[PDB]
This record gives structure tokens, C-alpha cells and sequence, in this order.
């Protein structure tokens, strides 16, 4: 029962992180070998930038077009620009981008997916100069499409960027992420690594970190494997002809998301999957986004992910069930995250019901351990001494990731607060009304006893390192010190106006 | 707030076993350090054998390998297994009780509650 | 809103090396591409340019392009001198928001600069 719970538990959560640690490990020099191999100043592929946005503060996108003019790639075509939207309004991402580009803007009154000529030759004419297009509001959908199709009337180019509109590039990005496009003509698609830069709050930082963790873990297994599954947004890699050649499927797929929001880049790096074509993400590639600030959006955001993760678990094991020796890596991370979910509401119920101040003590001082560990290795491979900040993370997760995985589970299962915070404040509830009975129940002193000392002094030792941590970040935040070096020069130009 | 009462005891042979067993009354019984002491005749009640919350048995002077206790909180009763008793072993045995304490477990003021106490001799 | 100044010059019999710099105040986003012009009686001809990221085109073998790269400054020295390469140099400057291809051409180069030979 709670043995072999707890013995599968830690054979199989060692196992597979050991194995992302060594996969990573490879990859990392896999792509460190490629790249002392390659010629200085190669340009050999002929790439173009897509930028699409909707609503998307003015500073923002002057700071993402100043980011790709910085951009030290020398086969760059063109840039193409696409705003979801033909008001009023939506003229000032245009303006914005007069200031750092040509006047070159069009404004087509059809649409190139409900059109029957979807050729990108109606809407444009010369390709030698950059094209601002304001298509009538459809959704991010629709936007991509009409870059694609822009970018597809173009012999010459071989390959295409898809970044977001509030995404900043370093000088190399652009070339660290399509040179693994020529080592291997099997590779049709690369990932480009994403930090967030924005860490004033206490929530900006604890997903900076998982952000960093994930693509350093999971999609550098991917990676080794040549089965990356997140590919897209904010920085990305596309050959043409893959693009060209599922670009009607992708459009056509029904789409049941967010309301002309969150483009579907998940089911277009399902559709390069199933066709039998490898994909691998670097992490040389360094995309910078903002993440939010407010604990309900975050919440209600991850259940929104969790759905989506859901529909595409399904389709890519589905898309994957067809490599054969190959494939089964997806699989295995969904069923490892699936039993670790599984295994996180079983122990904590065990917890709850059996109250018991011996086995607690042990189970935390167990899971500080492994977080200690974890937070470590990210600490040596960033070699950045603010990666300790990742042990705070442990709270935010069981305070909003089970409730946002409930959620979602319930809204597939066979008032608009009523279905997206009432579970949250349920599973509050719950989890107080737990801690009051294991306190009550276990509420006594016995210093005679060896057992309650260990079990007190472990609390004590967990507390005191909680708080000696919320002490250093509360000081760091003073000082200025967890201040990203980018944000406080982004922080500067916007006081400059 | 708990009343001990002792239930068992009686004439027995030497090296024979007898049971003894305390039953007490309260509302979280699950949470109370339990232990038993003895009044010689002619002496002061001395610490033979205790047992807390969390199972840990506690005995002195070669009760280590004579003597067992154990607890039942489904039943809501402790008993002390005695086997080998010895004739200089006769004389009434007390049981306590504690919530709050500190190193201290020997001493008769330690522990706040005390039962009536059954009366054990050996022949 | 950048500025081109250049700085050297003089009369100098063809035994002997010259240098021009070229300097600019401003943001140059760092994928202009700069060049170099030599006749203002005929027609500005090529000379040299390299983007400022890198790379290099001539037409030579006999002049060089160097770049700080952290100044804004840029240099053009010249090995030996021939009768017929003395004129007024010109700093040049593309402005690649138009479109980024390269061009020999000295009209698609808006921004120019003021000579000193
Ligand atoms: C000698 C070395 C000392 C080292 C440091 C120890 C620190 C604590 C020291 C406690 C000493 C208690 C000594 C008893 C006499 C104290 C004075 C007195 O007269 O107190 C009487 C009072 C009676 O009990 P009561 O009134 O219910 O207590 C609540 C107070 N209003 O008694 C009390 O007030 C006793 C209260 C004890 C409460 C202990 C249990 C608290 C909860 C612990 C939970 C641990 C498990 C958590 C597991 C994880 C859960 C998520
Ligand atoms: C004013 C007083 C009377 C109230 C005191 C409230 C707290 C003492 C209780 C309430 C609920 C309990 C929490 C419920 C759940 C968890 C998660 C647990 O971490 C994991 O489970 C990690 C799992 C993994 O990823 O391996 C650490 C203990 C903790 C925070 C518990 C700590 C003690 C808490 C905060
Ligand atoms: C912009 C982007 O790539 N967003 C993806 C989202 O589509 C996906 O559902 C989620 C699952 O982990 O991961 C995010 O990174």
C-alpha cells in the first residue's frame, strides 16, 4: 500500500530524472560538437522574420522591432508584420512600426484563410521591400497563415522565424536557431529558448525558473531524442516546405481555444511529428517575454494550458504511436507526469487522513531534499547563485496547479467565477481544514521522547529555512539585486519615455 | 482530564504470569503518555515501565527482559504483561498518566493523573 | 538622426599611407551597411563596404576595412598610392528599413556624409 506507493514514487521520479539530466547532458554536447564545426560568418540559409500581435503595447513592439534590427544574421530577406485587426485603435502598432521600418503598410479588406485565392500574390506585389499587413480581426489563427503565405511567393527564401510581438532576440538568435536546419536535412523544425524578464514579483521569478528548469530538461531530452514537441512561440524554426505542406490542415482543424487569442502551435508541431520529420530545439537561442504578475490570471491561465495539454497528449501520442523504435519518449512523459499527479493527491490524502507527525517529517525533509537537489543543478548549469529561489516554488504549485488540473478534468468530465475559482477556494478550504485536524489531533509535548523531538526539530529546521529564504528574497528585492539586468535597463527607457 | 481505574491482579504462584490492565475515560486518548508505578510496603514508587504516544516502550532495572506493555486505542486500555514474577515483586501497582512533560518521566510528580491502583501479590 | 564626421586627410606624394575614420553619433542598430565613395569630374564610384555585424566586399587585395565595433568608429587605411586614386572620400551609409538587400548603387544611400580630401 503506502509502501509501494512510496517505493514506486522514488524509483521512478529518480529513474526519469536522471535520464533527463543525462539526455540534456547530451544533447547539450551534441549541439556544442555541431556548432565548433561550422564556418565563421555562414549565412548559407536564407531565412525571414514573421511578427504577429494583437493588442500588444506600443514600447513593447518598438522594443521587439529594435530587437530584430539588432539581429547580426546576413541572409535576411524580409520582415513581415501582421496586425489581427483593421480599427482605429490597432493604427498605433502600425505607426509604431513607420518609426522603426518603412511606410510599406497594407491594408487588404479580405481575409487570405476565407478567401478563395489564398495566394499570397493578391495582397502583394514586390517582394524586395518589408509589408505591413492589417487584416480585418480574425484571431493569432489567421495571422500566421497570411505570414506564411507571404513568406511562401518567395523562392529564395528556405526557412522562416515565428516570434511574438512583445519577444526580444539576442544578436545571434536568429542564426543559433536555423543553423541546426542544415546539419540534418531530416530536421524540419527548431526550438528556441525563452526567459522571462520581468522578475519583480515573488510569482515572476518562481515561473522564470520552471520556464528555465523546463527547457533545459524536458525539451533538451526532446531535443536528443528528435522528438521536440514544443515548438512555436516565442522563438521558433520552420522549414518551407513542411510549412507549406501543412499549412491547409492546421487551418482547417477545428479550433475550440482562447477568442482570437493563443494560435495553435502546438497542433502545427503535431502535424511535423506525424509526418515522420525529427525535430531538436537549442537552447543557444534566447527569447525574452514577460510573464504575469497576477496569482488568479496565473491560475486560471494554467487550466486553460492543462486542457490544451490534455487534447494534445492524446493527438501527439496518437501522432507518435507510428516511429516505431522512436516515439515512445512522449508517451513515458505523460505517463510519468499523470503518476506523479496521481501519486501527489494520493500521498497528500494518505497525509491527511493518517495524521501522524513521524512519517510528515520525513516526507517533507525528503521533498526539501530532492528540491535542494534539483534547484543545485539548475544553479550550476545557469552558474547564476539565484536558482536557490526554486524551493519556493514547491507552495505555488500545490496552491494552484491541482486546483487548475481539477478544473480542467471537470470541465471534459463526460457563473463565470462559479467554474474557474470556486474549485480553488474549495481545494483551500480543504487543505486548512487538514492542517487544523493534524493539528488538533497531534496536539501535545513529550521531550521524554526521542521520536517527537526528531519530528519537532525537523519542523523547526524546515521553518526556519523557509523563512531564512523569504528573508533573502524580501532583501534582494531592496537592493535590486534579483532585478534582471535587461529589466532595469527596459525600466530606465520607459521612466526616459 | 482522565479517571484510570485497574481492573486484574490476584494471587499467583511464583514464576507464574499475571495481566494487569487499566481502562481510563476521556476524550482523545491517542494523545496521553502512559505509565505504571509501584508501592513497595516498606518503600516509594519507583518507574518500571512506560509508553508514550508514539509506541516507545521505556524500561529500568530487568524489566527490559521481564516485563512488556502495550497499548490498545481502539479499546481505549493499556495493559503490562508480566511473566517470571519474583516474590519481592508483591506490592501495589498505580498507573499515570501525562499530556505536557519534559525529560522528566521517573519522579511521581511528573505525571499530573493517578488511578486507584490494583494490588498484585506473588506466593 | 545619426551624423557621419570623418577626420584625415592631406597632401601626400605616392610613397606613403593614409588613414580615414568615420565617425557617427547615434544608434545604428547595428545591420546598416556602411561604404565608402572616392569621386564626388565624374560620377561616385564603389569603393569598399562591409556590414556592421560583419562580412567584407572590394572592387582589391590592397585596402582593408576595420571596425572597433565599440566607439562607433570606424577606420580605412590605404597601403601605397597611385597618381590617380586622389579625390574627396565620402562616408556612406544604407538604411536597411527599406529592404535588406545590398545594393552598389549611391542613390539608395539616403544619409551622406561631408568630405575632407
Ligand atoms: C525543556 C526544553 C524546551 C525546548 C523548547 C520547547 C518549546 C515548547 C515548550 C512547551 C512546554 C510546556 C510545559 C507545560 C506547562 C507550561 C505552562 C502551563 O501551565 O501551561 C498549561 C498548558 C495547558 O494546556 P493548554 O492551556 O491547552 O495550552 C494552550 C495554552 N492556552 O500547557 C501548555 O500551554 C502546553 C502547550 C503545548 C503545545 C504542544 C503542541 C503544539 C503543536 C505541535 C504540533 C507539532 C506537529 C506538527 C506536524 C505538522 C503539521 C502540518
Ligand atoms: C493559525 C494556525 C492554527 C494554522 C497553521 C496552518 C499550517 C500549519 C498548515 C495548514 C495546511 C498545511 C500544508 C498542506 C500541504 C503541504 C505540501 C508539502 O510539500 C509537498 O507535498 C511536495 C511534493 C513533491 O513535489 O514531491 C509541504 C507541507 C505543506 C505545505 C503543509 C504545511 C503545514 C500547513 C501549512
Ligand atoms: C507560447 C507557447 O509555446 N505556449 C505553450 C502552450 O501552448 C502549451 O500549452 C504549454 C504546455 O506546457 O506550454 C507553453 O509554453
Amino acid at each position: 500500500s503506502a509502501v509501494w506507493g512510496i517505493s514506486v514514487y522514488g524509483v521512478f521520479v529518480l529513474g526519469f530524472y536522471i535520464a533527463q539530466i543525462v539526455f540534456s547532458e547530451f544533447n547539450r554536447m551534441r549541439l556544442s560538437d555541431w556548432i565548433s564545426l561550422r564556418p565563421d560568418n555562414w549565412n548559407a540559409t536564407r531565412v525571414a522574420v514573421i511578427i504577429a500581435g494583437y493588442r500588444e503595447d506600443p514600447f513593447m513592439f518598438k522594443k521587439c522591432l529594435e530587437s530584430v534590427r539588432d539581429s547580426e544574421y546576413g541572409n535576411v530577406a524580409r520582415l513581415i508584420c501582421v496586425i489581427d485587426g483593421d480599427e482605429e485603435e490597432d493604427l498605433k502598432m502600425a505607426e509604431i512600426y513607420k518609426q522603426v521600418y518603412n511606410d510599406n503598410v497594407k491594408k487588404p479588406g479580405v481575409v487570405l484563410c476565407e478567401s478563395e485565392n489564398k495566394n499570397g500574390s493578391t495582397i502583394d506585389s514586390d517582394v524586395s521591400k518589408n509589408i505591413c499587413i492589417l487584416q480585418p480581426h480574425r484571431g493569432k489563427r489567421e495571422s500566421l497563415y497570411t505570414g506564411f503565405q507571404l513568406a511562401s511567393m518567395d523562392p529564395s527564401v528556405h526557412a522562416v522565424v515565428l516570434i511574438d510581438s512583445d519577444t526580444v532576440l539576442e544578436k545571434n538568435a536568429i542564426l543559433e536557431v536555423v543553423y541546426p536546419l542544415s546539419c540534418d536535412p531530416n530536421i524540419k523544425a527548431v526550438a528556441g529558448e525563452c526567459k522571462i524578464w520581468n522578475t519583480d514579483t515573488i510569482l515572476s521569478m518562481l515561473v522564470s525558473w520552471r520556464y528555465f528548469s523546463a527547457f533545459n530538461v524536458e525539451r533538451g531530452a526532446q531535443s536528443l531524442w528528435k522528438t521536440v514537441q514544443c515548438v512555436g512561440g516565442p522563438l521558433g524554426a520552420y522549414t518551407i516546405d513542411i510549412i507549406n505542406e501543412i499549412k491547409d490542415p492546421w487551418i482547417t482543424q477545428t479550433f475550440l481555444g482562447n477568442k482570437c487569442t493563443y494560435g495553435d502551435n502546438r497542433r502545427l508541431t503535431n502535424e511535423v511529428l506525424m509526418r515522420g520529420k525529427k525535430i531538436v530545439y537549442t537552447p543557444f537561442a534566447v527569447g525574452w517575454s514577460d510573464s504575469p504578475t497576477n496569482v488568479m490570471r496565473y491560475i486560471v491561465q494554467q487550466t486553460r494550458w492543462s486542457k490544451s495539454w490534455c487534447r494534445e497528449i492524446w493527438y501527439t501520442l496518437g501522432s507518435a504511436w507510428k516511429h516505431g523504435f522512436s516515439g515512445i519518449y512522449l508517451a513515458f512523459e505523460c505517463m510519468y507526469q499523470i503518476m506523479y499527479f496521481f501519486l501527489v493527491m494520493y500521498l497528500f490524502s494518505y497525509i491527511a487522513i493518517k495524521a501522524d507527525i513521524r512519517a510528515q517529517t520525513a516526507t517533507v525533509l525528503v521533498s526539501t531534499l530532492v528540491t535542494i537537489i534539483k534547484s543545485s543543478y539548475l544553479a550550476l548549469r545557469a552558474k547564476n547563485l539565484k536558482a536557490f529561489y526554486f524551493v519556493l516554488y514547491t507552495y505555488v504549485y500545490f496552491f494552484c496547479m491541482i486546483p487548475a488540473r481539477i478544473t480542467a478534468m471537470f470541465t471534459m468530465f463526460d457563473w463565470l467565477w462559479a467554474k474557474q475559482f470556486l474549485i480553488t477556494y474549495m481545494w483551500w478550504a480543504g487543505v486548512l481544514a487538514a492542517g487544523v485536524y493534524s493539528i488538533v489531533d497531534n496536539w501535545y509535548f513529550d521531550w521524554a521522547d526521542i521520536q517527537y523531538r526528531f519530528a519537532l526539530v525537523g519542523i523547526c529546521s524546515y521553518l526556519v529555512f523557509v523563512s531564512i529564504v523569504l528573508v533573502i528574497y524580501l532583501i534582494g528585492k531592496i537592493t535590486t539585486w534579483n532585478y534582471t539586468p535587461l529589466q532595469k535597463e527596459l525600466i530606465e527607457e520607459r521612466y526616459l519615455h | 482530564q482522565v479517571q484510570l481505574v485497574e481492573s486484574g491482579g490476584g494471587l499467583v504462584q511464583a514464576g507464574g504470569s499475571l495481566k494487569v490492565s487499566c481502562a481510563a475515560s476521556g476524550r482523545a486518548f491517542k494523545t496521553y503518555r502512559m505509565a505504571w508505578f509501584r508501592q513497595a510496603p516498606g518503600k516509594e514508587r519507583e518507574f518500571v515501565s512506560g509508553i508514550s504516544a508514539l509506541e516507545t516502550t521505556y524500561y529500568a532495572d530487568s524489566v527490559k527482559g521481564r516485563f512488556t506493555i502495550s497499548r490498545d486505542n481502539t479499546k481505549n486500555t493499556v495493559s503490562l504483561q508480566m511473566d517470571s514474577l519474583k516474590p519481592e515483586d508483591t506490592a501495589v501497582y498505580y498507573c499515570a498518566a501525562r499530556r505536557y512533560g519534559g525529560t522528566d518521566y521517573t519522579t511521581t510528580g511528573s505525571y499530573d493523573y493517578w488511578g486507584q491502583g490494583t494490588q498484585v501479590t506473588v506466593s | 538622426q545619426v551624423q557621419l564626421v570623418e577626420s584625415g586627410g592631406g597632401l601626400v606624394q605616392a610613397g606613403g599611407s593614409l588613414r580615414l575614420a568615420c565617425a557617427a553619433s547615434g544608434r545604428i542598430f547595428s545591420s546598416d551597411t556602411l561604404a565608402w565613395f572616392r569621386r564626388a569630374g565624374k560620377e561616385r564610384e564603389f569603393v569598399a563596404a562591409s556590414r556592421w555585424s560583419g562580412g567584407g566586399t572590394d572592387y582589391k587585395g590592397r585596402f582593408t576595412f576595420s571596425r572597433d565595433n565599440t566607439r562607433n568608429t570606424m577606420c580605412l587605411e590605404m597601403n601605397s598610392l597611385k597618381p590617380e586614386d586622389t579625390a574627396v572620400y565620402y562616408c556612406a551609409l544604407r538604411t536597411a528599413r527599406d529592404s535588406y538587400y545590398y545594393t552598389r548603387n549611391p542613390t539608395g544611400y539616403d544619409y551622406w556624409g561631408q568630405g575632407t580630401q
